[PDB]
């Protein structure tokens, strides 16, 4: 299965809260991943015999930002990769590691940001989770905002966590306030909405762009955890999501045969198709991540065990070291596969090599 | 006939029976699923990997204050340079909330295998020969909680429709109009209303087909016995046709008391409220308010309105302006500004002090009317409960309306939530009795310019004890 | 000589804009919403009369109605703007229905009940 092939510490001592590997990575290319914990953002590519080659490193000129969360996409004209970062400043950064400049920055959260979500399908538009309860989408190409996510039916709490589903026709958020919320963005109101966005010329007017804001979600729950819910992943049209009970709760909306694109707003069922078993992670803030495939899953716990499920079960591996014992934040899968990484509370990185 | 005892095994026999069956049967639809749904990722997957092989995307290369990563596993320590990301302006802090015009009240085995077991247990009870109630006593004695043995019968054994609808029936006149008597609000003409939460009291509401039949029944409530409109209103009957069917501070509350006057022991007089016109109470009621006579302004002492710290009602002023020009929000009275939302245009940005402050985009006279302090209406205990949570965060933007509500701008208000506090302040506000509600008005405390920041004292609408 | 911001997305005002931050519209969307949603929540409403329901308040919300002497008009206007989709949706006899209910809450007069039927019946005509 896998071997602990390398272990990376980074030299501010702060924790690791997020790792994303790039999956836009051409075939053949090395493969690269970047890091997010401090003020900083740094930058790695994958070589055999378990060999991590230190690439780009960034700093925020503020000391007292620190970065959360990452997302890679890649500019449609130029065919760059770009990496989005944000944190605790609430401020979303455009990094170009072609360039080595912030290429865009946005400002309009009203508080920290705590992920961040590329269209698997439109590079540019980027999703934000907020600390302020709500979510929003961005237009990364005309810089507006297309819509936010919240209000009335929206998060009561912190939201902490979202995932687009395979196509981008919905997005699934859930919080501090315990609730999973489905917001569609397939709906005629949002498919204009995203192409007015495109339309939008800040020269050629004198007026704002409209922003949409999406009060109600097109179903909501609060009975699959009984707390906090900080990962939230789709499988396909089921649901993956944790809470701090040592358990990934698998589920669907509605009844059992309820296909998830005929959920009404209304609908109080939700399905629990089973779960994930595994022990010390009831500390909050803690992320699984899957493959691109969709046929693994992993989650690190507060003591630096690494949990590996095969999904395709129509298994678990527990991957350890002795110097290993930190609290793993979050998880990363190459796009083949083949590479796992896990970062730490420590400024830790663990390369687990798929053979 | 079989005894007590067997039937309770029977039941616990059969009860795990249907339970395991369930298990295995809903443990199959979830692999089935899983598989179902693993085709739809393989499908979808397979999309996006070949949008994928159709991109060229330009690989990271090495970048050229420094840093450096070190290995726990004795790769080599490796140093590259540190670039460092300009500085950007942040916001104050901001949560999210919603905008409101007008205040927002806020309030502080199963049946399938039930049915399954008896069923199962009625076919074990035919089986034995070569309804019953010696099934229903054995599920309540294996399931005492769900109900008795009589509770059970009644169990098993298991609104008004439409008049436009193909089930319509023939029904009382009351029943025909319930859903739209208990509904309605009187206050403020809308069903199901966010502002009042009593529902009206059956006074207010009082001054051949299924469906010909409840509309006659209606009608004659209406048009007592006028049946050339009614024959009118139904269309499908005659003048004749239907005369021959005929033949076969405390919050104000209105009140209600019939044959007893507005005395010591009407609320309103309780309450040290005046009635309104929303009161049930005779038209001569002495402690019914009865507007102002004035001619136009209605912003001084000479105004009964204004005096009593009321805005002036639609209804009952008449002659001053707040009556006529519902388009106009610059009308001849200058007492009804809350009602009708004639607030000033402001503007967001961070405050001289400290988060966000509200700066007026157009002069304001002293005394003026800024806006409406808006927000959810909580009772005293909510806040309270509230009031715990904002404490953890230094944040206090909830304020006394009256003895029994508070005005939280938490969740739900509008721009002048963004006023700051201060005891050296240019706005005060002003809780006004705006037809049969409290209200909070924001007032220019002195004249006021272009782009000035608005402050109140928190502390008056704070102090009501 | 301040950078101003909308705030509803929190987003700075352009020097182009001039001082206008606007989303403070009379009737919210999001309360058109929370309406119609919660009129669906009961149980004991029927499906008729939760129609007729939302679109008056939906009406009401939209123009503002604040005295009791503009229900007359209100229900005029109310046919006029809401006429085609009580007749489409086949609400006819539910709104004749509202309709006395707001005679019974001394809201409207008789001739109000008879000129908004006689107006529904006529616009029945024009389909
Ligand atoms: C009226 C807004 C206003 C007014 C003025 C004059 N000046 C300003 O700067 C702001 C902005 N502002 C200040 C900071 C802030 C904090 Cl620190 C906490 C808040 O609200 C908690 C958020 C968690 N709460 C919850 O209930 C979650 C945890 O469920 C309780 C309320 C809020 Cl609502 C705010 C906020 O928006
Ligand atoms: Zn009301
Ligand atoms: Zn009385
Ligand atoms: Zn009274
Ligand atoms: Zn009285
Ligand atoms: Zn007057
Ligand atoms: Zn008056
Ligand atoms: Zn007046």
């Amino acid at each position: 299965s896998f071997k602990c092939v390398n272990s990376l510490k980074e030299d501010h001592n702060q924790p690791l809260f997020g790792v994303q590997f790039n999956w836009h990575s051409k075939e053949g290319d090395p493969l690269v991943f970047a890091t997010v914990g401090s003020n900083r953002v740094t930058l790695y590519e994958c070589h055999s015999q378990g060999e991590i080659r230190l690439l780009q490193s960034y700093v925020d000129a503020d000391a007292d930002e620190n970065f959360y969360t990452c997302a890679w996409t890649y500019d449609s004209n130029t065919s760059h990769p770009l990496l989005a970062v944000a944190g605790s400043r609430g401020i979303i950064r455009i990094i170009n590691p072609i360039t080595m400049q912030c290429i865009k920055h946005y400002v309009g959260h009203g508080n920290a940001i705590n992920e961040l979500k590329f269209h698997p399908r439109d590079p540019n538009l980027l999703l934000s989770v907020s600390k302020d309860h709500a979510l929003r989408l961005w237009n990364i190409q005309t810089d507006t905002l297309v819509a936010i996510f919240g209000g009335v039916e929206g998060h009561r709490d912190e939201v902490l966590s979202a995932d687009y589903d395979l196509l981008g026709e919905k997005i699934m958020s859930c919080g501090m306030d315990h609730s999973l919320k489905l917001w569609r963005i397939n709906s005629k109101r949002m498919m204009n909405a995203i192409k007015e966005s495109y339309d939008y010329n800040p020269n050629k007017t004198n007026r704002p762009f409209i922003s949409q804001k999406i009060h109600f979600p097109d179903f909501s729950t609060r009975d699959i955890h009984r707390n906090y819910v900080d990962c939230v992943r789709w499988l396909g049209d089921l649901i993956l999501s944790k809470s701090c009970e040592n358990a990934i709760v698998c589920w669907k909306p509605g009844k059992m045969e309820d296909d998830i694109d005929k959920i009404k707003p209304s609908e109080s069922n939700v399905t629990i198709l089973g779960r994930f078993d595994y022990s010390q992670c009831d500390i909050w803030y803690m992320r699984f991540s899957m493959d691109f495939w969709q046929k693994m899953l992993a989650l690190g716990n507060q003591v630096g065990k690494l949990y590996v499920w095969d999904l395709e079960v129509e298994k678990c591996t527990t991957l350890t070291h002795h110097k290993c014992g930190a609290a793993i934040r979050q998880t990363s899968f190459s796009r083949d596969s083949s590479i796992l990484i896990a970062v730490c509370d420590d400024a830790s990185i663990w390369r687990w090599d798929r053979l | 006939e079989k005894g007590p005892i067997c039937w309770r095994k029977r039941v616990k026999s059969e009860y795990m029976r249907l339970r395991q069956l369930k298990r295995f049967r809903r443990a199959d639809e979830v692999k089935s699923m899983f598989n179902s749904n693993r085709q739809k990722i393989q499908e979808r997957t397979e999309i996006l990997n070949q949008e994928w092989k159709q991109r060229r995307i330009q690989p990271v290369h090495i970048m050229t204050r420094e840093c450096s990563v070190t290995s726990d596993l004795d790769f080599p320590k490796q140093v590259i340079p540190l670039k460092t990301l300009n500085a950007v302006a942040s916001v104050p802090i901001m949560y999210s909330w919603s905008p409101l015009q007008q205040n927002f009240m806020v309030e502080d085995i199963n049946d399938e295998i039930f049915v399954e077991l008896v069923n199962a247990l009625g076919q074990l009870d035919r089986r034995d020969e070569k309804p019953s109630d010696k099934i229903f006593e054995a599920i309540s004695s294996m399931f005492p909680d769900k109900g008795t043995a009589e509770e059970l019968k009644e169990k098993y054994k298991e609104c008004t429709p439409n008049i436009d609808g193909p089930n319509a029936k023939s029904v009382q006149r009351e029943q025909s109009l319930h859903s739209f008597h208990t509904l309605f609000c009187r206050r403020c003409f809308k069903y199901d209303c966010f502002l009042h939460p009593f529902h009206a009291t059956p006074n207010t509401y009082k001054r051949w087909s299924g469906a010909e039949a409840s509309m006659f029944r209606v009608l004659i409530g209406t048009y007592y016995d006028n049946f050339c409109a009614i024959a009118r209103l139904i269309g499908t009957k005659t003048c004749r046709q239907v005369y021959e069917f005929r033949v076969k501070v405390y919050n104000y509350q209105p009140c209600d008391h019939p044959r007893q006057p507005c005395d010591n022991s009407c609320p309103c007089v309780i309450a040290q409220n005046f009635c309104e016109k929303f009161c049930q109470c005779s038209s001569e009621c002495q402690n019914r308010f009865p507007g102002c006579r004035c001619k136009a302004q209605c912003n001084t002492k000479q105004c009964p309105c204004y005096l009593a710290v009321r805005e002036c009602d639609p209804d009952l002023c008449l002659t001053c302006g707040a009556a006529d020009h519902w388009d106009s929000k610059n009308v001849s009275c200058k007492n009804c500004s809350i009602q009708r939302g004639s607030k000033k245009h402001l503007l967001l940005a961070p405050s001289d002090v400290a988060g966000w402050g509200i700066f007026i985009k157009d002069p304001v006279q002293k005394n003026e009317f800024i806006s409406e302090y808006c927000g959810e209406i909580i009772s005293q205990d909510e806040a309270d409960r509230r009031g715990k949570v904002y404490d953890k965060y230094m944040c206090s933007f909830l304020f006394n309306l009256n003895n029994d509500f508070v005005v939280d701008a938490t969740r739900k208000g509008n721009k002048i939530r963004f006023a700051n506090h201060s005891v050296n302040p240019n706005c005060y506000a002003k809780v006004m009795m705006v037809n049969g509600d409290h209200r909070i008005g924001i007032f220019a405390k002195r004249a006021i310019q272009t782009g000035e920041e608005l402050f109140f004292d928190y502390r008056y609408s704070q102090a009501d004890a | 000589n301040r950078l101003y911001f909308h705030s509803d997305t929190c987003l700075p005002l352009r020097p182009q804009e001039m001082e206008v931050d606007d989303e403070d519209e009379k009737d919210p969307e999001w309360l058109r919403e929370k309406t119609i949603t919660q009129i669906e929540e009961f149980s004991d409403v029927n499906e008729g009369e939760k129609e007729v329901m939302k679109l008056w308040n939906l009406h009401v919300m939209k123009h503002g109605f604040i005295a009791d002497n503009q229900m007359n008009h209100a229900c005029m206007l109310f046919v006029e703007n809401y006429g085609q989709k009580i007749i489409k949706k086949n609400l006819c006899r539910n709104f004749m229905l509202h309709l006395v209910s707001m005679h019974d809450f001394n809201l409207i007069s008789i001739m109000s009940i008879d000129k908004a039927v006689t107006k529904l019946r006529e616009m029945q005509q024009k389909l």
